[PDB]
RNA sequence: AUUGUUGAUUUUGUGGGUGGUGGUGCAUGUGAUGCCCGUUCUGGCGCGCGCUACACUGA
């Protein structure tokens, strides 16, 4: 079954990809890109280095590729730095270049749903808490957190419950933007390490510890 | 169980002339690392402060650092020898005139 | 807000937000 | 690092050894086996190499 | 002897990296 | 004086009131120097309505009175130079107490607390704390110390030094402590104290001035009760509290030896092994560092590739003298 | 003695080592003696420097930060102790003063009705006037 | 009663060569990579930006996708396996052209700038750093069996082969040797591409994968397999 | 005081409220509507030969 935010009972894997940069600009409306529009955004005022859309589509890639998803065990979340809560249909095949993927953004900044002939992706109301599971783990990624094996962490937490990541899209900045949802932070690996391998990461352990294959 | 060796311990770095150069190489090519010191002048820098140039640039004492010093500030008191110490456009604007007057003739 | 800050300050945030370690620099040479 | 050289003849380094990290202050040939030799080194442990 | 050794230790003194999501830089 | 220049009323009394905040701290010090014992509740009322003011100027003059504090601990280091403990004065104790109130205390680097905190600390370390006046005013200090430090409840060295020679002058030695140097061992309580009746532990600091062994006994039990709360806040949780603690478990020891009937050290005692027991005393480990990664660099590359002028006029006569050749042949 | 790496955890550790490990940390006893005259029988080198660790929370910022070296990797070849040798409680604070920089004075949110005790929240307790 | 190392300062591992053959280590052969470039100046070719050029050619669009391979190398050289310094990656490009990548190189982010990479790097046959002290990515001479290493496990990554746990796979598998696994970057087609190369193909999931999940799902056995976390 | 002669319209010091000839949709214009957040000029090579290096069999 299409995992929905409906859905509470069922044991799954909420990943929330907090402070993405997506926004839509017009000079025509435009999904803006540290590249393709660096003056704009100075107009704007603000930095470039935090610009970065292609962070939020790589990890919406490895997300929904994963084997997990196929399973139908996993539903994305995108909570934009401007506070846009976007939820995501499992069932979505989002487009693979990204100049196609900036056009179905900006569709759903101002239409606020993409509708299929299910809303494929659907602009909700804030707070994440509401739409996340009854009982549930919330956890964020930190480089400064102890390091923890994804596969253990997963296995000792409980099986009614479900397990939310915040994993932060931006390119730089302080990991605490989830920190008033989260109970705890916890550290993936010694390395620093990139939003899609991350994510990548959780989800290989989840599939391990789940026996989903 | 108290030896303390008089002339002192190798030295891995060394500070010379605000420049850093490392122990491990020789005298002579240590001191060429310092900008305007090529190998010629850094040899005769050392042949003038009488140190062995077979040495490591951390086996220097104190007082022929000094010495080096001393001999590569003030050259001349030590008798270092001085000798050791539009148009086109318009060409061009000529040429690109000829080339077209042969363009022409052809 | 003044509660975090304080926090922020107790750990080496200092106003002038540089870090305890930035006033670190020359203090033992001179 | 404990070097062997061929004696009067410095350019060629027959062989070289990395005994261990630490400074190696000994290191002496068996006198009875001219193919193994001996290293002590700072970390306290004289390893019997042979060539 | 401070002096003394204030001397000495001054050629013994030595004067004198992208991570994550970090693009290189712009031009 | 405030309301007669407010800012709006002209221009230039933002900067009267700097001055005032200034002036209005050294008469707040100035008065506690004076005698009061007469007339100690109307002075209670004046000084405490004085800081009061001081508190509200702070908000909007805080730079002006910053200076100000900066210069007197310039001063009080100064006299000490040349008089030591004798320029010391009641008005210093009361000075390091408001900037308590006024400042916060509870930072790494402060402009006013850390040259206090470090001046304090100096007095407890070189001070001789020869006389009952001398060691009630080091008590007092440990007191603002401990205050200063009651959210950040960092490691003062100078507590723990002053802490053994005050416990170890009240029993002089007991020729198994050489390794603390006492500056007076004339100071020693006798056999005779009772140590069950309530003696007031609360030093006021008029009676310093005045300043017999049942104000040795009182002085003796504050110091413990400052005692007790720094075992109890900082010391335990640092790393070496069992070596910090260690001199002071036998001059405690000592004490309950001497005094059977005597409570106060049986019970920071009593709570110290508790302490210890619970405590693990493990070998540290502070050189595990993270693997650190394989270089980064980034790539040298031209935005549209492509696959001085001398050699550009050189260029053109190339093809300048092949078409001549082709021309004249 | 800054680190006996047997000590440390590893996530990858098999439960047994943990078990292991946990025993080793219970009867583990400092050997080093204080009253012990010949340095060659301390048994130092067999203890651990905890004392060093306290003085990371030295109130004084910058004595803080040079115990904080002993966390930190041993980059450094050597220090010059003559940098450090001939300072007073005078030097600290006159360097205190002769700061390269200059920060802005804070002010306490929090509010005490009384400085000194009587002999609502007094500053100091067991001080009165 | 171990004595500690002399220098415990962190230092960088060695980055990885192809001609250091003794090591254990991680290849990923991206096999069928789309990079091939074309005077418009010179533009890496796309199936979406240029497909009148494609026709042209007479080469399917369908196989005109080097997001693919970009989507590819940044999981590989983004995941902790390759900050151990235990992986390297080659690329064999469809036309014939193997390349070699650094390691240590970090290639731009976002699309646009690594095509303007490609084109420089199969032109100029190699990228130098910014502070030039090494090359970063170098094409170099076909057959891909030279430059492995000397004993070594060859595997192709095929939909319909038998799914194994990658974490089994490599903990079974010998300790001197290192394992190269070919991945298929192109969208669509036949697993033959390194049949010559390799002994045997498994599959990983039973699931159909994209080219990233398919490594990067390979790559974190690797990490737990050598608890390099 | 100040305007450009004029007459309290301004100016100065201290506080201080404001996103608003703002958009974009929703409900028979209206809504204590949801949602977010200018002005005028001045410039703009392809195909081919030969040689030298990339060190220790070397400088």
């Amino acid at each position: 079954p299409v995992l929905t935010s409906k859905d509470k009972i069922t044991k799954r894997m909420i990943v929330v990809l907090a402070m993405a940069s997506l926004e839509t600009h017009k000079i025509k409306y435009v999904l803006l890109n540290c590249d393709d529009h660096q003056g704009l955004l100075k107009k704007m005022g603000r930095d470039i280095s935090e610009a970065r859309p292609d962070i939020t589509h790589q990890c919406l890639l490895t997300l929904l590729d994963s084997p997990i998803n196929k399973a139908g065990k996993l539903q994305v979340y995108i909570q934009t730095s401007r506070g846009i809560l976007i939820e995501v249909n499992p069932t979505v095949r989002i487009p693979r270049t990204f100049k196609r993927f900036s056009g179905l953004m900006v569709q759903l900044l101002h239409k606020l749903s993409i509708r299929s002939v299910e809303k494929l992706l659907k602009v909700i109301k804030n707070p994440i808490t509401d739409h996340l599971p009854t009982k549930c783990r919330k956890v964020t990624l930190s480089f400064d957190a102890p390091v923890i094996r994804v596969q253990d962490y997963i296995e000792k937490l409980d099986d009614d419950e479900s397990i939310c990541v915040f994993v932060g899209a931006m390119a730089r900045g302080k990991d605490n933007f989830a920190d008033e949802y989260v109970d705890e932070k916890v550290g993936l690996s010694n390395y620093p390490l990139s939003a899609s391998v991350a994510c990548s990461k959780f989800c290989h352990g989840a599939e391990d510890a789940w026996n989903i294959l | 169980s108290l030896v303390v060796q008089e002339q002192g311990s190798f030295q891995h770095i060394l500070r010379l002339l605000n420049t850093n150069v490392d122990g491990n190489i020789k005298i002579v090519y240590a001191l060429t690392t310092i900008k305007g010191v090529g190998r010629r002048y850094s040899n005769l820098v050392c042949k003038k402060a009488d140190v062995d140039l077979h040495k490591r640039a951390g086996e220097l004492t104190q007082e022929e650092l000094e010495r080096i010093v001393q001999i590569m500030q003030n050259p001349t008191h030590y008798k270092i020898p001085a000798w050791f110490l539009t148009l086109a456009n318009n060409v061009e604007s000529k040429l690109r005139d000829d080339l077209e007057r042969l363009k022409k003739i052809r | 807000e003044l509660e975090q800050q304080r926090l922020d300050r107790m750990n080496g945030m200092i106003e002038l937000e540089r870090g305890v370690e930035d006033l670190d620099d020359g203090f033992w040479e001179n | 690092l404990v070097s062997v050289y061929d004696s009067y003849n410095p350019r060629t380094i027959l062989l070289s050894i990395n005994a261990s990290t630490h400074p190696t202050h000994v290191t002496k040939f068996h006198t009875q086996d001219n193919k193994i030799l001996a290293t002590a080194s700072d970390d306290r442990v004289t390893r019997l190499w042979d060539i | 002897d401070k002096k003394a050794r204030r001397r000495t230790l001054r050629f013994y003194t030595s004067k004198i990296r992208f991570k994550g999501d970090d693009d290189i830089p712009y031009k | 004086i405030i309301k007669a220049y407010q800012p709006k009323l002209a221009e230039g009394n933002k900067e009267k009131l700097g001055k005032f905040t200034a002036v209005l701290l050294r008469h707040i010090i100035f008065l506690s120097n004076q005698n009061y014992l007469k007339n100690v509740q109307s002075f209670k009322r004046t000084q405490n309505a004085l800081i009061s003011i001081l508190k509200s100027l702070s908000e909007k003059y805080n730079r002006e009175l910053s200076e100000e504090c900066r210069d007197y601990i310039n001063e009080m280091q100064a006299r000490y130079k040349k008089n030591h403990f004798d320029a010391l004065s009641n008005g210093d104790l009361v000075f390091f107490s408001i900037i308590g109130i006024l400042f916060s205390t509870s930072d790494q680097y402060h402009l006013v607390i850390t040259p206090a905190l470090i001046l304090m600390s100096q007095f407890l370390e070189q001070i001789k704390f020869n006389s009952l006046k001398r060691i009630a005013f080091g008590a007092v200090l440990v007191r603002i110390v401990s205050q200063y430090q009651r959210i950040s409840k960092r490691y003062i060295p100078e507590v723990v030094y002053f802490f053994q020679k005050i416990l170890l002058t009240f029993i002089v030695k007991p020729l198994d402590f050489e390794n603390i140097r006492l500056d007076s061992y004339e100071l020693g309580l006798p056999l005779d104290v009772d140590f069950t009746k309530k003696r007031s532990t609360i030093i006021p600091l008029h009676t310093l001035s005045t300043m017999p062994v049942d104000q040795c006994v009182s002085v003796l039990l504050n110091v413990m009760e400052s005692l007790d709360a720094t075992i109890s806040t900082v010391w335990k949780s640092l790393p070496a509290f069992n070596e910090i603690i260690l001199p002071i478990q036998q001059l405690l020891s000592a004490y309950t030896s001497k005094y059977s009937d005597f409570e106060k050290p049986r019970n920071i005692l009593n709570k110290v092994e508790k302490l210890t027991k619970f405590t693990e005393h493990i070998p540290l480990a502070l050189q595990n560092h993270k693997p650190v990664s394989i270089p980064t660099h980034a790539p040298k590359y031209e935005e549209n590739f492509n696959p001085k002028m001398k050699a550009q006029l050189k260029k053109e006569r190339k093809f300048t003298m092949k078409e001549i050749r082709k021309d004249a042949k | 003695m800054l680190h006996n790496p047997a000590f440390i955890s590893n996530p990858f550790q098999t439960p047994d080592q943990v078990a292991n490990l946990k025993t080793l940390k219970e009867n583990y006893v400092d050997p080093f003696d204080v009253h012990e005259s010949d340095p060659e029988l301390t048994h130092a080198l067999d203890s651990s420097l905890w004392e060093l660790a306290s003085l990371m929370e030295h109130y004084h910022p910058n004595v803080a930060t040079l115990a904080k070296i002993f966390a930190q990797p041993f980059k450094k070849l050597s220090y010059n102790m003559e940098d450090f040798l001939d300072w007073n409680y005078d030097s600290l604070l006159n360097a205190e003063s002769s700061r390269k920089l200059k920060t802005l004075p804070t002010l306490e949110f929090e509010a005490f009705t009384n400085v000194f005790d009587n002999e609502g929240n007094v500053y100091l307790p067991g001080v009165a006037w």
